[PDB]
Parts: C-alpha cells; sequence; structure tokens
DNA sequence: ACACACTCTCCAATTCTCTAA
DNA sequence: TTAGAGAATTGGAGAGTGTGTTTTTTTTTTTTTTT
C-alpha cells in the first residue's frame, strides 16, 4: 500500500519527465542528452508483427564515441549496475564463442543478456571475425548452432549499448563519422543513436567541473544529491513498461513533414526508411516515460530534435 | 479409485542467523545445518531418482518390498520364500516401487567478494521434490540445507 | 471364467491398483466385449458408422495402423477412456486384438496380409512441452510437441526373445524456439520409433507427438551423478505434423478475367511500396519456365534466376522473407534442400565456386577418398547483393559495381539495381504507407476481414494455392508464327549493339527470353504463349541488358530500343 | 598364469548327557 | 559329589573351481606459404 502511494504521488507530478532525466547515473557531470538516450533504452518501445508475419523490431541500440578521459565508460557502468538484466564486456578480452554460445552447449553473454541491456567497452578493438556474429545475432534477435550432429537455435533479445574511439584517437572535425570510426557501414547502419563526445575546452565549464570532481572527492555520499532514490526508480522503470501507447492521427500526420525535413537535410550518413521507424520507437519510448496512452505530437518534436543531435 | 499412497512431506527452514560463502566450506562442518550464497552457472534436466524400491523373483513367485537404496543401485539378499535359493534375475516393480525429482546446479562464488590475487571457486548443489527448475542460470541465488559428503560409486 | 461384469460393475476398482485390475480375466474379457462393441456401433450423427468406412480403407491401401479418435471413445463408455489414459500399455494390447477381429469381420484372411493390426490414438486432451514431465508421469500417456533435431538410420530388430524381426529407428526431439521462455536454452528427449513409424519425419521438422513415457536403469548415469538416477525415453504410439473441383473452377475463373498478370504482380509482397519490377521479377521466378533437351547435343532449364543490386535499405531483405514465406520449398542463406525450389541469398571464396559449378551444371558431383557420388540442384537462384561499398555508381558498368565473374552476369536471367533516389513526393508516399502499416499492425473477425482486403487485391491463400496448382498442371509451349519476328529481332539488337560498340547480346539472353515468356503464359494458366507474351518477356530482358551497361552506351541503346523497351 | 572371489567338503574340537563309585 | 564314557553339534582348514587382465570444437604459441 505504502508503495502505490509514493508511486501514485511521483506519477501526479508535473515535472517528472526532467527529474526522471536528471536522476540518470548522479555522479558524471552533464551531458543530458546521453543520459536522456539511456532512460529512452531503458524503458523502449513496443514490439509487434504484421498480418505477413514479418516482425517489427521494439528496442534500442546505442552507440558512445568520444576522445580520452571523457567519462564515457562511467555510463556503461551505470547501466550494468542498475539495469536488472545485464552484462558488461571489453571487445578486446572477448570471442565470438563467448559473446554468443560455445561447445564444451553454455550459453554466452547475448543469451544471459536476452531482454536486457548488453555492454560492449572499447568496441573499436574487437576483431573483424566477432563484429560479424554480433551483426548478425542483431540482425535476427536470434543466434544459431550446428556442429558436431548437434542443432539448435535460441532467442536473443537484446540491447546493445556500446563505447568506441575515433582513429588516432581524437575526433576529426574535418570529417563523416564513417571517416572518424573504425566500423562497417552495415552495423552502424543499426544503431538508433549515435553521440560524440568532445572536450571543448572553456574556463566558465572547466572552473565547474573540477569543484564538482574535487568534491566528490572530498565528500564521498554528499556530493550528488539526486532526484529519486534507485529502489524508487527501478519500481517507476518497472511500472511504465505495462503501457502499450497508441500513435494519435495528428502524429501520423505530423511524423511524413519531420520526415521529410529530415530527408531534405539529407539531399554525413544517408537517411533511410530505417530512421522513421527508429524515429517511431523513440517516440513510444517517451509516452511510456510519461505514463500516457496516447503518442501526444510533442513526443515526435521531441524525438525528432533528439535524433538530429547525432547527425 | 484403488488405494492412495502415503504423501512425502518436505520441512524447510529460513531466516538463519548467517550466510556462509562457498570458499567458507570445511569438512568439520559436515551434516551441519547452513545457508549459502552464489551466482547459477549451469543446471542439470530433472530426472527421476529411486527413492524406495520393490523387486520380485524369476525362479518362484515371490516379492520384496520397501528396499533402501542410500547412493548406489541395491537389490535383495536372499529370496525370502525358502523353497527357493535364487538371488540373481530380480526385476525392479515400477509400478510399486516410488520415485523422486532431482535436479543438479552448479555455482561460483559472488565477483565482488573475491580476495586480492584470487579466483572464484565453484561447488555443485541438489535440488528436489517441488525446488526443482525454480533455479535459472546468470541469476543470483540464495541456498539453505546441509552439506553432504558422496562416495565414489 | 464363464460369468461376466457388468459396465456398472466396473465402477468400482477393487484391487490394489489399476494395472493389477485390467489384467484379471472376467475384468479383462468384459473389456473386450465392450470395445468391440463400441467399434461396431459409433456413429456420425447421419448414422454413416466412421469405424465400419475406416476398416473398409484399411483393406483398400493394404495397410497395419487401424486410426481412433480420443474424443469418440470418451464420449461414450468414459471409464474405458479413463483406463486407457491410467494404462496404455495393457490396453492397448486388449484393442489391437480387438481390431484384428472388427477388420477379419469385413475380410476374411486377412491374417494373410499382415498378422497383427496397431490402434494408432489421436486428439489426446491434454500437451505438455518438455519442461513439464515429472516422475509422476511414468508410464502414463504424454502428448508432446518439437522439432526434430537428429535421425537414426532404420534397423531390424528381434521381435522375440524359429526368428522375427521389426523395423527400428529413433529420434532426438527439441523444445520450438518460440515456446522455450527468454533467457534458458532448450530442453531435449529421444523417442523410439517402431514397426509403421520409421522414416514418418525428417531433420528439421516440427513434429508432434503422442506416446507412452518410460524409464530404466543405465549404469553410466549413476557411476557419474553418484544418485540412483533412472534414464527415461518417449515410446511413440502416434506422430503429426490437394483442392476439389471448387477450387479449379475459381482459379479458371479469375484466370478468365483480363489483366490477371498485372493482378498477381500487385498482390506480390503486399507489406512492401513500389519497386514493381522486383515484384514481377521475383513471381515469374517463382512461376518458372519449363525444361527441355535434345540428345543431339543440347538441354535447356525451366528454373529462373534473379539477381538484384541493393543500396542500403531498399527493402531486399524483407522481399526475400516474403518468399520464404509464400514459395512451397525453399533455402535462406545446401543446395540439396533446394532440390525443386527456390534458392535465397541475401548477402555475400569456395562459396562463390560451390555457386559457379551450380550455375554451370543442374547436378552436383563429388568424390573424396575415392568414394564418388551425385546430388541433384535443380533450383531458381534469387540472389542480392551491396554495391561494392557504400553506394552504387551509374554512370559505370555494372562489373565494376560488383564483386563477380562474367559469366554470373551470363548467366543469370534477369538482374536489376535499386537505389535510394530522391522525391519529396515519394518520401512522403514512403512515410504516409509506413506510418499506416505500422499503426495497422499494433497489438491493440471483421476487423481481420477489412485488413486482409485493403492490404492485398487478392486473398493470399488462394494465390499459394494458385501458384502450387500452375507449378503442378500447366506446361505451356511456344506458337511458330511470330518466331521469324524474333529471329528478326535478336538479329536487329546484335546488330545495334555491335554499332555502339556494347558488349553483344548472346543466345543465353534469347533462351532467356522464350523462358520468360513460358512463364508469363503459365502465370495464367495458359498452355500456349502469345505475341503480348514475347513483348513482355522482349521489355524485361531488353531493359535489364541496358541496365548493365555505361551511360552514354546506355542513352544509345535506349534512343534506338524505344520500339522495345516502351513500343513493341 | 597370476591374484582374487566364492563354493564345497571332511574332520575333530567342543559341550551335553548318562552311568556308577 | 566327582569323573569318565559315549553322542551330537559346529568351524573352519583347506581344497577346489571359475573368473579377469594386455591395448567438433575452444584457446594460445609458433612456423610456414599465401596474397
Ligand atoms: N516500403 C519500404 N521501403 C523501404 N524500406 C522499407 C519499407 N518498409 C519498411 N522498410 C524498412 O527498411 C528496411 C528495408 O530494407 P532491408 O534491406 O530489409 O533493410 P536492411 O536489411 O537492414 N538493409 P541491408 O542490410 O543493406 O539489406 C527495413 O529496415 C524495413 O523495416
Ligand atoms: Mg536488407
Ligand atoms: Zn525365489
Amino acid at each position: 500500500s505504502d508503495e502505490i502511494n509514493e508511486l501514485k504521488e511521483m506519477v501526479k507530478d508535473e515535472h517528472i519527465y526532467d527529474k526522471l532525466v536528471r536522476s540518470i547515473a548522479p555522479a558524471v557531470f552533464g551531458h543530458e542528452a546521453v543520459k536522456k538516450g539511456i532512460l529512452l533504452q531503458m524503458l523502449g518501445g513496443v514490439h509487434k508483427s504484421t498480418v505477413e508475419g514479418i516482425k517489427l523490431r521494439g528496442d534500442i541500440n546505442i552507440c558512445v564515441v568520444g576522445d580520452p578521459s571523457t567519462s564515457k565508460s562511467q555510463f556503461l557502468k551505470y547501466v550494468v549496475g542498475f539495469a536488472p538484466r545485464s552484462v558488461y564486456t571489453s571487445g578486446k578480452a572477448s570471442s565470438a564463442a563467448g559473446l554468443t554460445a560455445a561447445v564444451v552447449i553454455e550459453a554466452g553473454a547475448l543469451m544471459l543478456a536476452d531482454n536486457g541491456i548488453c555492454c560492449i567497452d572499447e568496441f573499436d578493438k574487437m576483431d573483424i571475425s566477432d563484429q560479424v556474429a554480433i551483426h548478425e545475432a542483431m540482425e535476427q534477435q536470434t543466434i544459431s548452432i550446428a556442429k558436431a550432429g548437434i542443432h539448435a537455435t535460441l532467442n536473443a533479445r537484446t540491447s546493445i549499448l556500446a563505447a568506441a574511439n575515433p582513429v588516432g584517437g581524437r575526433y576529426n572535425r574535418k570529417l563523416s563519422l564513417r571517416g572518424n570510426l573504425n566500423m562497417t557501414a552495415p552495423i552502424m547502419s543499426r544503431f538508433d543513436l549515435f553521440f560524440v563526445i568532445l572536450d571543448d575546452c572553456n574556463e566558465k565549464i572547466d572552473t565547474e567541473l573540477a569543484s564538482h570532481i574535487v568534491d566528490l572527492h572530498m565528500k564521498r555520499d554528499e556530493a550528488i544529491e539526486p532526484p529519486f532514490s534507485a529502489e524508487q526508480l527501478r519500481r517507476y522503470i518497472k511500472y511504465a513498461r505495462t503501457f502499450k501507447p497508441i500513435l494519435t492521427k495528428e502524429a501520423r500526420s505530423y511524423l511524413v513533414e519531420k520526415y521529410k525535413e529530415l530527408r531534405k537535410d539529407d539531399a554525413s550518413y544517408r537517411i533511410t526508411v530505417r530512421q522513421l521507424e527508429s524515429m517511431i520507437r523513440l517516440s513510444e519510448a517517451i509516452a511510456r516515460a510519461n505514463c500516457v496512452d496516447e503518442i501526444t505530437p510533442s513526443f515526435i518534436a521531441e524525438a525528432y530534435d533528439l535524433l538530429r543531435q547525432s547527425i | 479409485s484403488p488405494e492412495q499412497t502415503e504423501r512425502v512431506f518436505q520441512i524447510s527452514f529460513f531466516n538463519l542467523p548467517t550466510v556462509h560463502r562457498i570458499r567458507d566450506i570445511r569438512s568439520e562442518k559436515i551434516g551441519s545445518l547452513l545457508s549459502i550464497s552464489g551466482t547459477v552457472t549451469r543446471t542439470s534436466e530433472v530426472r527421476p531418482e529411486l527413492y524406495k524400491a520393490s523387486f520380485t523373483c524369476d525362479m518362484c513367485r515371490a516379492i520384496v518390498d520397501n528396499v533402501e537404496q542410500s547412493f548406489k543401485y541395491t537389490e535383495p539378499t536372499f529370496c525370502p520364500n525358502p523353497s527357493c535359493e535364487n538371488r540373481a534375475f530380480w526385476t525392479l516393480n515400477v509400478t510399486r516401487s516410488r520415485f523422486l525429482d532431482w535436479q543438479k546446479v552448479r555455482i561460483q562464488e559472488n565477483a565482488n567478494e573475491i580476495p586480492t590475487g584470487s579466483m572464484p571457486r565453484t561447488l555443485d548443489v541438489i535440488l528436489r521434490g517441488d525446488s526443482v527448475e525454480r533455479a535459472k542460470p546468470g541469476d543470483r541465488c540464495k541456498f539453505t540445507g546441509v552439506e553432504i559428503v558422496v562416495p565414489d560409486v | 471364467l464363464r460369468e461376466e461384469l457388468t459396465l456398472e460393475s466396473l465402477s468400482n476398482v477393487k484391487a490394489n491398483s489399476y494395472s493389477e485390475w485390467i489384467t484379471q480375466p472376467n475384468v479383462s474379457r468384459t473389456i473386450a466385449r465392450e470395445l468391440k462393441s463400441f467399434l461396431l456401433e459409433y456413429t456420425d450423427e447421419t448414422g454413416r458408422s466412421v469405424y465400419g468406412a475406416r476398416i473398409r480403407t484399411l483393406g483398400e491401401m493394404n495397410s497395419e495402423s487401424l486410426e481412433v479418435n480420443y474424443r469418440h471413445l470418451a464420449e461414450s463408455k468414459a471409464i474405458l477412456a479413463l483406463f486407457l489414459a491410467k494404462c496404455p500399455e495393457e490396453m492397448l494390447k486388449i484393442f489391437d486384438l480387438v481390431a484384428m477381429e472388427a477388420t477379419e469381420l469385413h475380410y476374411p484372411d486377412y491374417a494373410r496380409i499382415h498378422s497383427e493390426i496397431h490402434v494408432r490414438i489421436s486428439d489426446f486432451p491434454t500437451i505438455y512441452s518438455l519442461r513439464e514431465l515429472r516422475e509422476s508421469n511414468l508410464s502414463s500417456l504424454v502428448r508432446v510437441t518439437g522439432v526434430v533435431t537428429r535421425r537414426t538410420g532404420v534397423f531390424p530388430q528381434l521381435k522375440y526373445v524359429k526368428t522375427v524381426y521389426r523395423n527400428y529407428q529413433r529420434v532426438t526431439l527439441q523444445e520450438a524456439p518460440g515456446t522455450v521462455p527468454p533467457g534458458r536454452l532448450p530442453r531435449h528427449r529421444e523417442v523410439i520409433l517402431l514397426a509403421d513409424l520409421v522414416d514418418v519425419s525428417k531433420p528439421g521438422e516440427e513434429v508432434e507427438v503422442t506416446g507412452i513415457y518410460k524409464n530404466n536403469y543405465d549404469g553410466n548415469l549413476n557411476a557419474k551423478n553418484g544418485f540412483p538416477v533412472f534414464a527415461t525415453i518417449i515410446e511413440a504410439n502416434s506422430i503429426k505434423r490437394s483442392w476439389t473441383e471448387e477450387e479449379e473452377r475459381e482459379f479458371r475463373k479469375i484466370s478468365r478475367d483480363r489483366g490477371i498478370i498485372d493482378k498477381i504482380i500487385s498482390s506480390m509482397a503486399p507489406s512492401i511500396y513500389g519497386h514493381r519490377d522486383i515484384k514481377t521479377a521475383v513471381a515469374c521466378s517463382l512461376f518458372g519456365g519449363v525444361p527441355k533437351n535434345v540428345n543431339g547435343k543440347h538441354s535447356i532449364r525451366g528454373d529462373i534466376n534473379v539477381l538484384l543490386l541493393g543500396d542500403p535499405g531498399t527493402a531486399k531483405s524483407q522481399i526475400l522473407k516474403y518468399v520464404e514465406k509464400t514459395a512451397h520449398r525453399a533455402v535462406f542463406a545446401a543446395l540439396v534442400l533446394a532440390d525443386k525450389g527456390v534458392c535465397l541469398i541475401d548477402e555475400f571464396d569456395q562459396d562463390r565456386t560451390s555457386i559457379h559449378e551450380a550455375m554451370e551444371q543442374q547436378s552436383i558431383s563429388i568424390s573424396k577418398a575415392g568414394i564418388v557420388t551425385t546430388l541433384q540442384a535443380r533450383c531458381s537462384i534469387i540472389a542480392a547483393a551491396n554495391p561494392n561499398g557504400g553506394r552504387y555508381n551509374s554512370t559505370l558498368p555494372l562489373a565494376q559495381n560488383v564483386s563477380l565473374t562474367e559469366p554470373i552476369l551470363s548467366r543469370f536471367d534477369i538482374l536489376c539495381v535499386v537505389r535510394d533516389l530522391v522525391d519529396e513526393e515519394a518520401d512522403e508516399r514512403l512515410a504516409t504507407f509506413v506510418v499506416d502499416s505500422h499503426v495497422r499492425s499494433h497489438p491493440e473477425l471483421q476487423r481481420q476481414r477489412k485488413k486482409e482486403e485493403e492490404i492485398s487485391p487478392i486473398p493470399q491463400e488462394l494465390l499459394m494455392k494458385y501458384i502450387h496448382y500452375a507449378r503442378t498442371k500447366i506446361y505451356p509451349k511456344l506458337h511458330q508464327m511470330d518466331m521469324d519476328k524474333v529471329s528478326r529481332v535478336y538479329a536487329d539488337l546484335r546488330r545495334e549493339s555491335i554499332s555502339t560498340g556494347s558488349f553483344p547480346i548472346t543466345v543465353r539472353h534469347l533462351e532467356s527470353i522464350l523462358r520468360i515468356a513460358e512463364s508469363f503464359a503459365k502465370m495464367r494458366l495458359s498452355e500456349f504463349v502469345s505475341s503480348y507474351d514475347l513483348d513482355r518477356a522482349i521489355k524485361v530482358v531488353v531493359d535489364s541488358f541496358v541496365d548493365a551497361q555505361k551511360v552514354s552506351v546506355r542513352r544509345q541503346l535506349r534512343r534506338s530500343f524505344a520500339i522495345y523497351t516502351l513500343g513493341h
């Protein structure tokens, strides 16, 4: 009863969405865009299939690129420390057998992360021979085994969160993300969002960031003061994932206009039909975050604005 | 209906004073009541274990009942009818004998507890009755029961 | 001995267990009399005794297995159904010995045809996966579903321990992937198949099984586990997985209507917008031509092979998935499994080498360690590829955009290139269709009917039956009048190709034109090729040939070829 | 042929019983 | 009340018999031919 009362109280708030974004990864200074992306991945879209029997992917894949000391691995550390179904893996110290499944049959990392978040750190160090295995699994959300007279097929409904280094260690503003990143085009085509982190030296930011860091070393718990408790936030996220929202009429009209705008900006990775499907996924997750059963067009404006920061 | 066999009750305990690590299992505690925690890494399929047995003789019409097994498959020592001396060619009556559900699972130490410069140890655990298939690979669990010693059968 | 029980007397089990009650002589005789009285007497609502009609057909096929539905046995004399569920191994012995009496009542001296008959049970009203089985199920009848993972060869086995034998085979059964819960590995079981049931199923099939659940001692299990642990197996009792005149008349009715070709193409791949030429080519490959051979030095395949060069995200993988669900038999990526079917390739040295041999031949041959053997391919190949990196270059010929040898481009019947072109109106049409399809699919009878009929102009069940009917029944031929014009057009195309300095048109293209014309005739169930079929085939092949060329050559070709690509 | 597990057989060691001094 | 002559029961000495034994990965360091 008290849990229901507390949940109802925070559900009723006008400013719930902003507080939720602000409560992801309390120790990291700034970078609200990545925190918002992490929340929407954690909530996820709505899985569905057509009359033809073809399935439509209901979940969100994210990749983070940055030059050194940008604290990008802290997001992976938070996610694997928070999300109920999750695994952390390093691109250098792992094998295709250990990632998918191996004969001994025993489960790999992607199997344990079924209906969960799978974290890959220093993705750019992974061998091509193993990147293709992740690509094949990500294409189908399915894993296949056939050897030594034993055959098996397994389900892998797992969302991927990845981190990588730009080639040469520092990003080149003269070049496309494809030029900067050691990743093949089919794999790059399958991340819903890309985030690029840069130092952008500025005294007014440095003076504050240094203070924040020194406070963390000076006081252990006291510095962060998050909007919500972790055990409060997990109950909210569990509650939110019960909603299955529906796309409003006006939102359908609005989506094609925003997609036409993206296509005219495109006329940099070339914008395909997949970006519209991804934008729909993000809008589903946004409506779910707000505990609303209708996709208001404002959510699509939010999704479009968020997506264009990746371009 | 025909006659109905007896219910095999199970006593269970919880909220014991303290939880040990896999690394704290030591032969001085054999046969005591304990509680343990770790991450599951493998599980076996459910198998039927023979609990009580009943046999009948080939050379004469005689029956032996309620034979007790422990760790190895065990059979009678004599023909109970003194008109016959055959010890061979027993058969196990599957209708009259009684079985139990049995499952093997395997666990390893919690990663955050491993001491300096060391690596995680593992252990094999037995599950029976209404608790089989409750455990799942990759999950974290807490167990309670008694530690035992198994021979070279 | 002489006296018999009433059916009401069997309501009380009087012995300490079921099996020890069924096996008594007076009880057993009573059960035998009652089962025979059921089998000679059960009826449809129309009278029309079903089992008298099944025994009749048992001899008409010289068969060995009588099939009994469980619901019928539960609808009257219910206690026998209960006993069957509890003690199948006894009940089926009595039931088999009754079935032989009933069959000999139709066919005296049937014992000379087969010495013994087996009753097969069907529609058992409760189901388990391989999770829910427990020790309480032992020696009970069970009904189970899964995928057959592995199959042994067939062997004879000694029946009695003068000699007699029976056939034997073991099958491994695995949980279907849709049933397995998330984050868990699938379970396995092994099934024993005896005399009439061997080779009833093939590896990779999804199968449903009824049988006894049984166990035995095994020394190795006990030794390795260190506990008195028994092993378990399933002994199968039964295993489970055309058209009327009305369908034929309906097919002929729709084929008699004008524009049926266009409607079939329109019905192709409903969920994908645009790309009509790709749908046309796929339909042509699924219908195919007719194979021919002349022992004087030549042979011609009926299969039609298609290759599609795809820009990233231009619907290629979806149409391959659509074809995989549409087609009767197929392989997706092994060519043995594609025999008389369609083979699907969505991305791409030994693999290419195998395809080189496969396109040259129609049958495959191999030798190893002095062994020699042959296999059949006999299949239509649909392939797709990414054009040498991120984007196709239209200023260049096709070879610059692919990683293929020249004879591949020669031996594919149809080649096509699909590109993500820029147009505001096309983008708006695509986006509106996409969001509309997305809403129409949302998890939140009349609704289905409206949805279906808006989706396609033909119900796809009828279209699949129509494709199968056309493939099995229709075998078109050419008409000898217009072939002079075809020869003149072939010569003209060759002359024009040489005149602009193009790579020349060849006999392979002419053969492909005739084969595609046969396929177009087959699509409307016509046993004759016609002038419009040749015109459409000519347009398809000429346009495909033009698309392969460099830009300046492309302009000269289309300026001259206007009387074929657009006019005729 | 070389250690073992198991079966068979005969012989004398032992205790019990009866009789008379 | 002792003791000695005869009968019955049991133990295990030891002799005999049959028996069993030899004997597709997956991960990681290093050399070699191939593009
Ligand atoms: N009418 C359509 N036209 C184009 N794309 C569509 C259409 N409808 C859906 N899509 C989506 O766009 C993609 C269709 O092309 P498809 O080839 O299946 O994608 P892809 O396999 O990821 N690209 P690729 O890996 O190069 O084959 C899928 O992501 C579809 O969900
Ligand atoms: Mg594709
Ligand atoms: Zn006996």
